[PDB]
C-alpha cells in the first residue's frame, strides 16, 4: 500500500508550533 | 456583524456538524470587507514573491510538483501587512478553544502557523491525499478561501472529499469568505481538483496534545 506520508502536506515538526 | 459570537457557533453548529459528519462549512465568516482586506494581503505576499512550491511530509524520488501545484508562505499572523490574516486566525483560534473537550476525544491545546496558498490557475491541484495518515498530531484542519468571483463551473478547483462511511463525496467549491473544518486524518482523503484561475486559501491545522506530543517524541529521537 502506498505510503501516505509520500502525499501528505509538509508542516514544520522543529519548534514553530503555536500555544492556544 | 461578523464574525457571529463564537460561543453558540461552536457548539450549536461546529461541534454537532464535526462528530456527526466529519466535515463542516461556515459560510460568510468574516464579511465581505474583511475578507477583502485578507485578500489584498494574500495577493501582496503574491506579487512580492513570497510562495514557494508547496511541499510533502515525506519524499523519495517524486517532484513535488507531480503531487501538489501550489505556491504557500507560512505566515505567524503578527507580520506587518499580515495583519488581517492575523485577525483570520484568531477568530480560527476562538471558535476552537469555545469547542474545548466537544471534537471527539481530541484534546486540542496548540496549532500550525498560516499556510497561505496559491493555485495558480495552468490546471494546477492536489491529487488525491490525506492530511495527516500516520499520526503527527494533526486533528482538524481549517480552511479560509477568499476567491471573489469565482465560478467553479469555469474555474474548477472544488475541494472534494471523500468521507468515510458516506454515500456521497462532499464538494467544496473555494468560495469567498467560506470556512471549513474537517478531520485531517484518514476518514477525510480529499483531491483540490485542476484549478483554471488563481486560486487563494489559507489553512491552519489544529493539534490533539497527545498525539502530537508523542509525534514530537519521534522527531526528537530521530524516528
Ligand atoms: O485548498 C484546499 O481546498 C485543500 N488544500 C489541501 O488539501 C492541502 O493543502 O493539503
Ligand atoms: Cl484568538
Ligand atoms: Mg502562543
Ligand atoms: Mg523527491
Ligand atoms: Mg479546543
Ligand atoms: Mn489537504
Amino acid at each position: 500500500e502506498l505510503d501516505l506520508e509520500t502525499l501528505a502536506p509538509y508542516i514544520p515538526m522543529d519548534g514553530e508550533d503555536f500555544q492556544l | 456583524t461578523k464574525p457571529l459570537p463564537a460561543l453558540k457557533l461552536a457548539l450549536e453548529y461546529i461541534v454537532p456538524c464535526m462528530n456527526k459528519h466529519g466535515i463542516c462549512v461556515v459560510d460568510d465568516f468574516l464579511g465581505k470587507e474583511t475578507g477583502q482586506q485578507i485578500g489584498d494581503e494574500v495577493r501582496a505576499l503574491h506579487d512580492t514573491g513570497k510562495f514557494t512550491d508547496g511541499q510533502l511530509v515525506s519524499q523519495k524520488s517524486d517532484s513535488s510538483k507531480d503531487i501538489r501545484g501550489d505556491k504557500i508562505t507560512w505566515i505567524e499572523g503578527k507580520e506587518p501587512g499580515c495583519e488581517t490574516i492575523g485577525l483570520l486566525m484568531s477568530s480560527m483560534d476562538d471558535l476552537i478553544r469555545h469547542c474545548n473537550g466537544k471534537l471527539g476525544s481530541y484534546k486540542i491545546n496548540g496549532r500550525t502557523k498560516a499556510m497561505v496558498a496559491c493555485y495558480p490557475g495552468n490546471g494546477t491541484g492536489y491529487v488525491r491525499h490525506v492530511d495527516n495518515p500516520n499520526g503527527d498530531g494533526r486533528c482538524v484542519t481549517c480552511i479560509y478561501y477568499l476567491n471573489k468571483d469565482w465560478d467553479a463551473k469555469v474555474s474548477g478547483g472544488i475541494l472534494r472529499i471523500f468521507p468515510e462511511g458516506k454515500a456521497q463525496f462532499a464538494d467544496i467549491e473555494p468560495k469567498f469568505d467560506r470556512l471549513l473544518f474537517f478531520w485531517s486524518d484518514r476518514r477525510n482523503p480529499h483531491e483540490v481538483q485542476p484549478a483554471y484561475a488563481t486560486r487563494y486559501a489559507i489553512t491552519v491545522w489544529y493539534f490533539d496534545a497527545d498525539e502530537r506530543a508523542r509525534a514530537k517524541v519521534k522527531y526528537l529521537t530521530g524516528e
